[PDB]
């Protein structure tokens, strides 16, 4: 389904209003989901939260009719970045098969982090197989967006490069990989190969040569 | 106390019965509700169906015509069968325990209540890809190194996702960093795992890189050394 | 005439004292002028301000003699950077032909902004005219000061470069242009040309090659 | 309601009568005060003179000996004539309406007051260069491109400043960015205009770059395409 | 002897507890020492401080027994980075020959400063002596840690480089030097030599060529 | 009022009597306590010993067996003699005035007090290196330059540390920046001094670089020019 974004500054209190409003008495569930990972049921009844979830995650109870269902995350941290689903049940509507929309929460004001580039030359066994791959491994950078640039000696090289879109790590930083494929002759006949990783305003270079 | 673990093919041909299973660890199976949930790329979480403690079934009408959920109480296994799979059926199929809640607003005598189900404990997910293409085990190549240093293990040309990687068969765990795959134009994924170790450990702490690609039952090992 | 500088932090209140003090009853005008643009009469009588000018621009009235003429700009923003002239009239002195000095106001504490480099190769029609020019276009950078570096392949090239001193844009950021002139043979006989734009602590490179 | 627009040669030879004009739009001319102001590089704003609503004149003694200001009430045009121009006479000549203010401090019967003039609405400026060199129209060259992409229009070797540049004859206005000129050692300016457009717009939204250099009455157009 | 570290934020109040606690009535001296410089006696008696030392340096007197000896530095600045020694004397123990441990004080939250690289080509007299040295001089950078990278043309060069570990300057910034030794033929036969200085997230390059 | 200045060999062979001296400027010597302190790399400050105003001596038992401290009251000089020096004896030997303090806790009649000494004014330090290697004067090479510009003076291949560098024999002092040395694999230090001067000063303000290496009594000068 469609995704509705939301930005909350680091340390503030996030207010995630539900996608669909109830027509009668409600019983709303709140799920936390970061793609590539199992969801985390935050609140099951209108305000009941399971164990293993801090008190900063709160939901609105159904006291009087008219109150909208909103998940409140006080003291937001970089780990609170995920998709938030509002599974809505009410007396009026039917059986809630759809989990609803998806509130994409991003936490602003996080510390900027420079990448850690690591470039490996083509392995011997790979060269023995008449193939050669340069790998450029980028990690521990925030905000998660970098640009790679491959150069043979000083001249650029763009034919044969494959780069990963950034991926959040367990430490709330990002990682990306770049693979330059070339024939083993183009690896010997050149002097050196470089991988330029430009992140935010700066650029970092790591170079390798067959020696 | 209660944990769940999925298991599936990973690759199923178009127009064929997909089949996954899910094991409960610690608790029983015939006394709870269990739900199947899948999450496709781009699309949100999709509720597939659920099964009762009395083994009664109720499928989502989105895929009601072609989904069959089962259960085996001899142990704690519950299965899922989805036939006529298309390209849009590839997703991460999750397995979770549903808890029945009875929301009462009026008089229970007149039936002024409704049941709601919520998943409180989930599995980890099983990656399933629907493609006419055939499986292929990877090709592992060592990346020898040269404060500290870093060595690697290059897992290239495999299909489909995913591939597990452990260092020293599970012993080496500090500083490990496995990077997301890359879909080349050829259609095959390529991974890369790297650990950062003390430089003096080069002589001679053995560094064995383990790679497992279950869709081809092709486990391999490789050592790194300058 | 001479220019007297003044630095005010972002959001503070600027106090611009007039250049010449009055000898009698005064009628002082305040003009805002950013070079390359028409002046903006801020205050005409000692404190009367025209329409289209916010209340944060205030001047001192002539109540009792001895009060100095000062233009006060409360809540300074990056747009308040300009030259401020104090056209001074009084009963004693003659006809005010000179607008006076020039208070150069710079707003400190503005957000640092990395440049957006864009390099173009020599056009075909230009090469058809037996001439070739590489253009390096830098924009959206703050603070307004960069250094360009042209390299043929990896070796530096400084003969034939022309660079613009930075210029403030409409969005309060700066822009600069660099032109490397070379013969069309020096464009073919080399492998690639690069333009290195170093701003603040970092350097950004954009390269081009005849392909 | 009231706007002013200057117009001048842009290039005048040394020891020759400079002449500019200024048009009022919306209001009349014979009921206000009008002032000529120039701003040379490095030097501040310089008040040249002004003219009354009764068409009475009063020049700055800095250049009193060689400035003549006029007015034509048939429409709303007022002119300026400055002869014996030197290299220091090149500046941006502005045109503004002066408003008479009567500051009264004592007794009006004894004349204890003085008049002050202030400019409340200005023009936009006319760039004028005093040089023995001759005018030369530019040479426009297209800069084809390759999220989004950016194409350009190279305006090189012209004299003197300035040159107006619009994209699609005025239609294209979002993302346009014209860069300040460059004075090469040869003595001629060189400009460059660039717009950022969606990459998919390459096929085939026509991008016409318009260039006008009035000191040589040489307008030119050029299209960009990969 | 061993060194015990301590980090205090810029502007806070540092609390440096002594290494050894007294057994009887005490007379404790406090010395400030930055390596490569003469020590500075901060406090001689339990709380008496000499002249030329601000009031922000205070020590605990010996009123009642049991009070620990702690040097308090209120309002810490980048100049307060040094080793602090606690020369402990008491009625019980013998003659205090050892100055004790060493509290290494680092002041956190200092402004980041980009380096000022300056590269010199081999001098003529040195080349006349059949030797050639490229020197890369880095200064005015904080935090004090950089990485140098020498490249012949575009290919890397690591054989013959000597780099200095950073050293604090009189203005509380750091300086480092890098020396690339090479034969005078390797200086003529190559097109250009570069020194890449990577500091924090960014990299700065200065290049030189025999012209 | 009172300042101290050390002086030593800088290089002493293993198993040989090291000898340093220290001069007092402004005050006398036979009316104060004086202490010798050394600081080796890695190790902390080490108190060597002290001498009284009555010229009574008391050595640290760490090096009691081989240290002899003296004093000469004819002027204000006090010496230090350390024999059987090893590689661990190389350090910066400081010279400071000790002030006797009498901490009284009980009854002075019963002797319930103790004396403590503290150094209130120090010297500047004398670098001393213990090595079998021989001294060698440096080789100075000029680094000509090309807002402002910067010229240099390359001091390479000397031993041991340190080397003083002044510009224009002490006249030039603004913008001077001498960089720490470098210990090459050959075993010799290499320095580098650089000043930043106005570019227009190139013609022709003479820039004389002065270099002094006392362990070899080899002072040298060199001029820089493009």
């Amino acid at each position: 389904s469609y995704v509705r974004p939301l930005s909350v500054a680091l340390g503030e209190t996030a207010s995630i209003s539900c996608g669909r409003q109830a027509l009668g008495s409600r019983a709303v569930q709140w799920y936390q989901h970061r793609p590539g990972q199992a969801p985390i049921l935050l609140i099951y009844n209108n305000q009941d939260r399971p164990s293993g979830i801090p008190e900063r995650f709160s939901g609105t109870p159904d006291i009087n009719f008219g109150t909208r269902a909103t998940l409140t995350i006080s003291g937001v941290e970089a780990g609170d970045e995920a998709d938030y689903y509002c599974h809505m049940w009410d007396s009026r509507s039917g059986f809630s098969w759809s989990f609803g929309g998806a509130t994409r929460l991003t936490v602003l004001g996080q510390p900027k982090a420079a990448p850690s580039v690591t470039l490996f030359p083509p392995s011997s066994e790979e060269l023995q197989a008449n193939k050669a791959t340069l790998v450029c491994l980028i990690s521990d950078f925030y905000p998660g967006a970098v640009t790679v640039a491959w150069k043979a000696d000083s001249s650029p090289v763009k034919a044969g490069v494959e780069t990963t879109t950034p991926s959040k790590q367990s430490n709330n930083k990002y990682a990306a990989s770049s693979y330059l494929s070339l024939t083993p002759m183009q690896w010997k006949m050149h002097k050196s190969y470089s991988c330029q990783v430009t992140h935010e305003g700066s650029t970092v270079e790591k170079t390798v040569a067959p020696t | 106390q209660v944990q769940l673990q999925e298991s599936g093919p990973g690759l199923v041909k178009p127009s064929e019965t997909l089949s996954l299973t899910c094991t409960v660890s610690g608790g029983s199976i015939s006394n709870y509700y269990w739900s199947w949930i899948r999450q496709s790329p781009g699309k949100g979480l999709e509720w597939i169906g659920y099964i009762s403690d009395s083994e009664s079934t109720n499928y989502n009408p989105s895929l009601k015509s072609r989904v069959i959920i089962s259960v085996d109480t001899s142990k704690n296994q519950l299965s899922l069968k989805l036939n006529s799979v298309t390209a849009a059926d590839s997703a991460i199929y999750y397995c979770a325990r549903a808890q029945q809640g009875k929301r009462i607003y009026g008089m229970v005598s007149f039936g002024e209540f409704f049941y709601y189900y919520y998943m409180d404990v989930w599995g980890k997910g099983t990656t399933v890809t629907v493609s006419s293409a055939s499986t292929k085990g990877p090709s592992v190549f060592p990346l020898a190194p040269s404060g500290t240093a870093a060595l690697g293990c290059l897992v290239k040309d495999y299909f489909p996702e995913p591939v597990t990687v452990s260092w020293n068969s599970g012993a080496l765990t500090s500083g490990v960093h496995t990077f997301p795959a890359v879909l080349q134009s050829s259609g095959l994924y390529s991974l890369s795992s790297v650990v950062t170790v003390p430089s003096s450990s080069l002589g001679t702490q053995t560094y064995i890189c383990n790679v497992n690609h279950k869709p081809s039952n092709t486990k391999v090992d490789k050592k790194v050394e300058p």
